[PDB]
RNA sequence: UUUCAAUGGCCCGUCUUGAAACACGGACCAAGGAGUCUAGCAUCUAUGCGAGUGUUUGGGUGAUGAAAACCCAUCCGCGAAGGUGGGAACGCCCUUGUGGCGUGCACCAUCGAAGAGCAUAGCUGUUGGGACCCGAAAGAUGGUGAACCAUCUAGUAGCUGGUUCCUGCCGAAGUUUCCGGAUAGCAGAAACUCAGAUCAGUUUUAUGUGUAAAAUGAGAGUU
RNA sequence: UUGAGAAGCUCAGACGAGUAGGCAGGCGUGGAGGUUUGUGACGAAGCCUUGGGCGUGAGCCUGGGUCGAACAGCCUCUAGUGCAGAUCUUGGUGGAAGUAGC
């Protein structure tokens, strides 16, 4: 049993080129989601600092946005992480706030019948 | 008489959580001095260019 | 025995060609004895520090005065010391940290070529070597 | 290393121009047979295919 | 002069890209061996082929 | 070139055997035909960088094959954690030479208590992997009508037989010794320090055959 | 004096058995990047030949005859690369033998 890579050209094209018609069917939205910060949990790694899941409820309803809508405009949720600093709720909230500062939402026609 | 078996197993993460810590300072600390130990601009090599 | 270099830098098939010549045509020890060490191997060529250099010509009695250290192979730079001296340094190759450092704050660094023009017999050099035993 | 600060460039209808640049420093590098050749000849088995 | 940088400064474009630095720099050895500063000092000459 | 004349020369390879004797293998010709591919380890050398080092998991990119080249983000691996004398090299001389006065690297003695790697490529070595090639009844699973078939299978070997071009240099041992071995020894290969130094399957001189101190030669000793 | 492929040229002396084994320089085959502004229907490759040469040698260059569409020298890269044997594999072919015989 054994394993050649010789499709490893091969295969980086072929993620390139599946990145392109993401990209093409879903224009305006950037290709990747927003991930949070979030540090990893070992006396090692600890003071690092990367990427999550997603941003718990707290750090959606803090932010400002509901945890429904935010499914829709990119924002990923994670019903598993909490935050028990406030250093990890200002990172992630910021997060948040930056991201919906250059945010552009394009209006959706809505059905307006005659009566109510 | 010691700690235990699986208290000398914290025996290498007390000495590897000082790993990743030290190697980051030491990208930053050679890369300091990098910015310190360079030649200057030897003014004499604009006339041409 | 050794009468060609293994290696095939041929700016060092040049280098020698040079102590060839000087070796056969002076009666100096010192370029016989450099001529010898171009055909030594890299395991054989030990880095020299530039703390080590700096040691040896500020040693014991000082009075440095200005001579020139000569040392075939790499001559690497000491982080661990802050304050380099002013130092004259032949060499067959440096390190971009440590010619920066030698440049800086004193003297100059130079080829083996560049101490050959001046001090074709060896006049006052010191000719030194890194620590063998690695 | 001395060698020929300025070369000159040539129009599109072969006349030599006023302006001019100053060599490079890549072009004082060292020249080297032996290197580049154990370095071509592995760099030249980097498009082969599984036989 | 951005490409590949220089033997002191570095390629803006390849980082930490510096330039190599020689063994030499007088690569002309003709010009080290017959300069005044060496052949003032070398003893005498032989003859080129020393007769039989 | 064929032939003759004079002088000559027991069939080649293997194996055996000091050697042969042998016993083998050889009807002839052509073609095919056997240290290879790979992972690990150590060594030597070459190259790049050097207290560092390693782009190729992946991402960026590449309009003229775009499986190449070129570029670097976050990790990660492997590293990183004082006097005395002898000394290489140099200067000052100065009766110069001779030597002295020094400065003293590597290192070694002594008293003592100013990092050298990492990565790639090669060579040779070793361990696995079908493992230089060929050859031992198998066994097991599953089928077909005790027999037979197909695969697992590159099952197993200390053994057998074979293992392919030229020249040049060096060239043993063929066995002590303890104990299948670790030693040694011989041969090398490298690194050292000396010829103003040590030596010798040497010979004398002489003291009591041994030992110690003249000739004859050779540079000798280490790791 | 022209004798700097300094990897060159030149000078001197001694030496030369060889298995196991160690070291070094070369010759040859297929293909690969570079090259010879290379060769080829006015004849490539191959083949035979008591033609001529070259090298200690592996090998090489050439003349003639056949032949008819490709091939090579040089610098490197690379490997399914060199045969007299293996009761070696395959094909061919003899003596035995016009014999055993039918």
């Amino acid at each position: 049993y054994v394993k050649t890579w010789f499709n490893q050209p091969g295969r980086k094209l072929r993620r390139r080129q599946a990145r392109q018609t993401k990209a093409a069917k879903i224009a305006p939205r950037p290709v990747e989601a927003i991930r949070p910060a979030v540090k990893p949990p070992t006396i090692r790694y600890n003071m690092k600092v990367r990427a999550g899941r997603g941003f718990t409820l707290e750090e959606l309803k803090a932010a400002g946005v509901s945890r429904r809508v935010a499914s829709t405009i990119g924002i990923p949720v994670d019903h598993r992480r909490r935050n028990r600093s406030e250093e990890s709720l200002q990172r992630n909230v910021e997060r948040i706030k930056v991201y919906l500062a250059h945010l552009i939402v394009f209006p959706r026609k809505a059905g307006q019948p005659k009566k109510g | 008489t010691f700690v235990s078996s699986t208290m000398v197993r914290a025996a290498i993460r007390n000495q590897a959580a000082q790993r990743y810590v030290n190697r980051q300072e030491s990208k930053l600390e050679r890369q300091v001095r990098a910015q310190q130990n360079v030649i200057p601009e030897d003014p004499l090599d604009n006339v041409f260019a | 025995q050794r009468s060609k270099p293994a290696s095939e830098n041929v700016y060092l098939k040049l280098l020698v060609k040079l102590y060839r010549f000087l070796a056969r045509r002076t009666d100096s020890r010192f370029n016989k004895a450099i001529l010898k060490r171009l055909f030594q191997s890299k395991t054989n060529r030990p880095p020299i520090s530039i703390s080590k250099i700096a040691a040896l010509t500020s040693r014991k009695s000082a009075s440095s005065q200005n001579k020139t250290t000569v040392v075939v192979g790499t001559v690497t730079d000491d982080e661990r010391m802050l304050t380099v001296p002013k130092l004259s340094i032949a060499a067959l190759r440096f390190t971009k940290s440590a010619r920066a450092r030698i440049l800086k704050a004193g003297g100059e660094v130079l080829t083996l070529d560049q101490l050959a023009l001046r001090a074709p017999t060896g006049s006052n050099t010191v000719l030194v070597r890194g620590k063998k035993h690695a | 290393a001395a060698a020929r600060p300025t070369v000159s460039i040539y129009n599109k209808d072969g006349s030599v121009s006023s302006e001019t640049l100053a060599l490079p420093f890549v072009f004082k590098a060292p020249i080297r047979p032996d290197l580049v050749r154990s370095v071509h000849t592995a760099v030249a088995k980097n498009k082969r295919q599984p036989y | 002069d951005s490409v590949f940088g220089s033997t002191t400064e570095v390629a803006q474009l390849k980082k930490n890209y510096f330039l190599p630095e020689n063994i030499i720099s007088n690569a002309d050895v003709t010009r080290l061996i017959n300069s005044d500063e060496i052949q003032s000092i070398v003893k005498a000459a032989g003859p080129s082929r020393v007769k039989r």
